[PDB]
């Protein structure tokens, strides 16, 4: 019986489980583990047997403790269990979403922050644009990518946004809906201001005459918003 | 725990926290912002003094113990103008702090242990300062070396090969031949040296060369013609080696106006020379240039500080620079819509809104090798007086100010090419290059100038005497001077290129050498306190300087500190 | 007009035109293998009468007064 070192896995998982299972039995509260292994284990069988769907499992699993049957503490350490079983179609992920509930008032590394705001991006002149998806797909652009680069859809004044990224959480971004249409926030970028990469436009320093170019070869390329060339003025290098 | 009086203490360790020093006969006044002493425990060597076996010496040193202990020291650097000991082993700053026993010391880190092995030095009373860095240097006269060492200047970053013309009127060592007798000279001098390139070559080819040569960058220099060409070529090389670039912006106009030199430069990084315009540039523009970001501005020297008669003194300069030989039509026209007392004003008000960076000096061609520290000094005091103190200043004194004008010949210069990882300033890690000021001559007349980590020259008296101290008492080259001590307490810097295809062995450089590095990721941003960035114009018939709107123009002085006071010529 | 040449005088002095200024200046033709390399990168060849087009093209882009136009301008491989 070629046994995949996959297989063996989840036969020491399964009696992993077992074991959970045989403890609450005996009447006593299961911990992080106990838990996880009987969750997991019990989807793997139910995976076997070739009844239950993924989409259902993955219900089922927040069936199977009740938030009385685990100490306390657990209930908030499992956020969520994930585990693949194979099903008659093949191996399938079923992710068990927060399978026990806060029925204690202990949360194991639980968080104290101290209520107030931070202040994103301070002091940063802020600045509004309109901005509207002239194309037939969706647009996601990021905290600090150059706006005036994005893609040549987002109609807007690529001009008034030169060297400026959208002024939210860093990390996060805004969505275009083909057809969408808004009024992004963005601030300058800081650093030394060195844009190089994205779409080619500057790859320089953010200057009052870098944009010149950008706002030229954007022109040339395509991108909504990008002004026109009046009567272009060529640099020795660009 | 008996209690002293201050009186006493700064007599015994020197000024402590809360305390102000006058920097020399200026009225610039520096605050000792932090100590790092443990009053009782302070360091101080002599004959029943502290420093001696088992006490503050300790008989169980750290495997770290110091070279070298500069006790109570009054540190000026743009880091702080704090009090504390530093340290110094294997050529370096090994530590900053409190140091002495940890047998009988409560706050010794293993840092700033004294051993056996340790020398002492005292340092109370006096003001410690990084070397500074001269790098508009025109390798004219081997001369103007040991002058500008006695100034307060450990380092010099220039062109040339001695008085010929091409180096008398720019700083450029051309070509790799060249080159190498430079480095082979320099080997001779008690200085650290680099070298920069004919910048001025549409020849990607011969302008990789001199990089891999051994030049830690390029000069793109009038004189030899400085067209959008050469400069976007030079400065493409120079991307690619990761080196910097100076430049003599085009006067003649003759290619184009700084509109076109800017529009070359393509935003790339670039050290701009004398930017104010009487050293040399697009008239009358060019200073404009120095409010940009990706420039690193510089100012010369003679056109600072602004008195009475530098106007009436440069009309000659130009002669015995771009050999305008005096006669000419063409050359006594421009030569004299240049210096414009206009640019020449504003350029102190310039320093003192951060609009520039660096002072350089253009030794022996326009600007003084020996004048550079004075100068940035007497332009503060100048200032201060004229403005009062600053807005960002805080406290009763100018710290601020002073870190601004200091860092202008020291870290800011270092970092202009490259080098600040090295030297620059008195933070531990970097190489040894300091000078002890005694505060009465602050700002032109140092006491010792030690070098890598050792005393390489200083104030020496009497040879004969029964003491160091009795006249006459001029500088004397100190054993970190000669011998091969010399080449072990020295720097000549090149590329990376160059030092990974072995400049040193292929050269036998017996002087220690080290690559430059990070010079095309600077921007004006990177310039301590001087990094102020602001539209500037200039008007064609007035001439008169505009900054974001306002005008700036500072008055004429008819006297200066840090002059004759100090120096019987 | 003064494609390829250099104000005819003494060799290393100049001519000077305050703003404004206008003046007939004396240019003769290049000597030497006649290969103009780097200034304002116009050229930067053989001082052609075919590499001329392109540097009366690239003036007139570049913006230089004087510098023709471009009369439907039929491009090269290398320029
Ligand atoms: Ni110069
Ligand atoms: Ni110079």
């Amino acid at each position: 019986m070629k046994l995949t070192p996959k297989e063996l896995d989840k036969l020491m998982l399964h009696y992993a489980g077992e074991l959970a299972k045989k403890r609450k039995e005996k009447g006593i509260k299961l911990n992080y583990v106990e838990a996880v292994a009987l969750i997991s284990a019990h989807i793997m069988e139910e995976a076997r047997a070739g009844k239950k769907t993924a989409a259902e499992l993955m219900q089922e699993g927040r069936t199977l403790l009740k938030p009385d049957d685990v100490m306390d503490g657990v209930a908030s350490m499992i956020h969520e269990v994930g585990i693949e079983a194979m099903f008659p179609d093949g191996t399938k992920l079923v992710t068990v979403h927060t399978p026990i509930e806060a029925n204690g008032k202990l949360v194991p590394g639980e968080l104290f922050l101290k209520n107030e705001d931070i202040t994103i991006n301070e002091g940063k002149k802020a600045v509004s644009v309109k901005v509207k998806n002239v194309g037939d797909r969706p647009v996601q652009i990021g905290s600090h990518f150059h706006f005036f680069e994005v893609n040549r859809c987002l109609d807007f004044d690529r001009e008034k946004t030169f060297g400026k990224r959208l002024d939210i959480a860093a990390g996060t971004a805004v969505r275009f809906e083909p057809g969408e249409e808004k009024s992004v926030e963005l601030i300058d970028i800081g650093g030394n201001r060195r844009i190089f990469g994205f779409n080619a436009l500057v790859d320089r320093q953010a200057d009052n005459e870098s944009k010149k170019i950008a706002l030229h070869r954007a022109k040339e390329r395509g991108f909504h918003g990008a002004k026109s060339d009046d009567n272009y003025v060529k640099t020795i290098k660009e | 725990m008996k209690k002293i009086s201050r009186k006493e203490y700064v007599s015994m360790y020197g000024p402590t926290t809360g305390d102000k020093v006058r920097l020399g006969d200026t009225d610039l006044i520096a605050e000792v912002e932090h100590d790092y002493t443990i009053y009782g425990e302070e360091l101080k060597f002599g004959g029943g003094k502290t420093l001696r076996e088992g006490m503050s010496q300790s008989n169980n040193p750290s495997k770290e113990e110091l070279d070298l202990i500069i006790t109570n020291a009054l540190i000026v650097d743009y880091t702080g103008i704090y009090k504390a000991d530093i340290g110094i082993k294997d050529g370096k700053i090994a530590g900053i702090g409190k140091g002495g026993n940890k047998d009988m010391q409560d706050g010794v880190k293993n840092n700033l242990s004294v051993g056996p092995a340790t020398e002492a030095l005292a340092g109370e009373g006096l003001i410690v300062t990084a070397g500074g860095i001269d790098t508009h240097i025109h390798f004219i006269s081997p001369q103007q070396i040991p002058t500008a060492f006695a100034s307060g200047v450990t380092t010099m970053i220039g062109g040339g090969t001695g008085p010929a013309d091409g180096t008398n009127a720019t700083t450029i060592t051309p070509g790799r031949r060249n080159l190498k007798w430079m480095l082979r000279a320099a080997e001779e001098y008690s200085m650290n040296l680099g070298f920069l390139a004919k910048g001025n070559a549409s020849n990607d080819a011969s302008l990789a060369d001199q990089i891999e040569a051994g030049a830690i960058g390029f000069k793109i220099h009038e004189d030899w013609g400085t067209t959008p060409s050469a400069i976007n070529h030079a400065l493409d090389v120079a991307d690619k080696y990761d080196v910097q670039v100076a430049i003599h912006t085009d006067t003649l106009n003759e290619a184009g106006c700084v509109e076109d030199t800017m529009a070359a430069i393509a935003g790339r990084t670039m050290h701009t020379f004398h930017t104010e315009g009487a050293g040399g540039g697009h008239a009358p523009d060019i200073i404009k240039v120095a409010g940009e970001h990706n420039i690193l501005p510089a100012s010369t020297n003679p056109t600072i500080p602004f008195t009475v008669n530098t106007e009436a003194e440069h009309m000659d300069m130009l002669m015995v620079c771009h050999h305008l030989d005096k006669s000419i039509k063409e050359d006594v026209q421009f030569a004299d819509s240049r210096i414009r007392p206009q640019t020449i004003a504003a350029e102190d008000t310039l320093h003192d809104m951060g609009a520039f960076s660096i002072t350089s000096s253009d030794s022996q061609a326009m600007g003084r090798v020996g004048e550079v520290i004075t100068r940035t000094w007497q332009t503060a005091d100048k200032n201060k007086k004229e403005f009062g103190r600053l807005k960002e200043e805080k406290g009763d004194n100018d710290n601020f100010r002073i870190k601004r004008y200091l860092s202008k010949y020291t870290i800011n210069p270092a970092i202009a090419h490259g080098i600040s990882e090295y030297v620059g300033s008195v933070e531990v890690g970097k190489v040894a290059d300091l000078v002890l000021w005694s505060p009465a001559f602050f700002g032109v007349k140092p006491n010792m100038i030690i070098k890598g980590g050792f005393i390489a020259l200083s104030q020496m008296g009497d040879a004969n005497a029964s003491i160091p101290t009795p006249q006459p008492v001029y500088y004397r080259e100190m054993f970190a001077h000669h011998g091969k001590a010399k080449y072990d307490a020295n720097i000549t810097f090149v590329s990376q290129a160059a030092y990974d295809k072995g400049i040193k062995e292929e050269l036998g450089l017996e002087r220690q050498v080290l690559p430059v590095k990070n010079c095309r990721n600077v921007t004006k941003k990177d310039m301590q306190f001087n990094n102020t960035t602001a539209h500037i114009e200039v008007n064609p018939e007035t001439y008169h300087v505009f900054v974001d709107g306002k005008e700036v123009t500072s008055k004429p002085a008819n006297k200066v500190s840090l002059a004759q006071l100090f120096s019987i010529f």
